[PDB]
């Protein structure tokens, strides 16, 4: 088991190696994004809109292959999961917000600071030869840290800003860093 | 001392969130507010110097808040 597993992070570390020499992972361009949102915060309640422009994801030149390879024997197919992440960096997202609340309409930049940024990924390999990806997917995010410019950490636009950018980032920035991430990782082991 | 220019800095935080949410509320709900978060800043101060650990009833909506305070504080006695 211990050839297969270093052929496996083997191949994860140059695929790894690959991908931090493109220009597209770091800095990361992510589609512009608008959404409609409703919060309900005591007697608040805010009813508005907010538009992300010029998303940008920095810090996945850092990515490193966390723990020995998750081998397992079954049927005679090998069939790998691994998890590949960014501890001991943070990575972090800069963008352009305008968001709409009643007459307020302001256009802020904001630094968006996610801990523990790690993928999982699972490999299907028949015993005699090459590798196949068969799945992959960016983990939902511990913590998004939220930095607005303009607005006080005690302001309640900034927390309803906080809470809508926060599901955002577990939604749309997930899945659009992942169609990044996925082929990419797919050309190298695959290869 | 430190304390008092924590506490100007806390007014003028405070009426620029009165002077933002006048933007988007009427009057009355925006001033009930300032008088909620005022309340829970009391709450959390008295708490606070007096060394407790205990936590301080939040009334609904208000733990955000709480949390956020808690934090700026934090940041404003290291500071």
């Amino acid at each position: 088991y211990d050839k297969i597993t270093e052929e496996i992070n083997k191949a994860i570390d140059d695929a790894i190696a690959a991908i931090e020499q493109s220009e597209t992972i770091d800095p990361m361009k992510v589609p512009d994004h608008a959404d409609k949102f409703e919060r309900h915060v005591g007697i608040l309640d805010f009813k508005g809109e907010l538009a992300m422009r010029n998303i940008e994801a920095r810090g996945l030149k850092q990515m490193k292959r966390q723990g020995d390879a998750n081998v397992k024997g079954e049927e005679g197919i090998v069939k790998a999961h691994l998890l590949i992440g960014v501890h001991d960096d943070i990575v972090s997202m800069e963008y352009d917000l305008a968001y709409k609340l009643g007459d307020l309409h302001p256009t802020t930049h904001v630094i968006s600071d996610i801990q523990d940024f790690v993928v999982a990924l699972s490999l299907e390999i028949p015993d005699e030869g090459n590798i196949t990806m068969t799945s992959f997917e960016v983990r939902q995010f511990a913590n998004v840290v939220n930095h607005i410019g303009g607005l006080s950490i005690l302001d309640p636009i900034f927390g309803v800003l906080s809470d809508v950018l926060t599901a955002i980032f577990q939604d749309t920035v997930r899945k659009e860093m992942t169609k990044v991430l996925a082929p990419a990782f797919k050309r190298e082991l695959e290869k | 001392p430190k304390e008092e220019k924590f506490k100007k800095k806390l007014e003028e935080e405070l009426k620029k969130i009165r002077e933002r949410l006048l933007m988007v509320f009427d009057e009355e709900r925006v001033e009930e507010y300032m008088k909620i978060m005022k309340e829970v800043i009391e709450k959390i101060l008295e708490n606070r110097k007096k060394g407790s650990k205990e936590k301080v009833e939040i009334p609904p909506g208000m733990e955000w808040f709480y949390e956020n305070f808690l934090r700026y504080y934090d940041y404003e006695e290291e500071k």
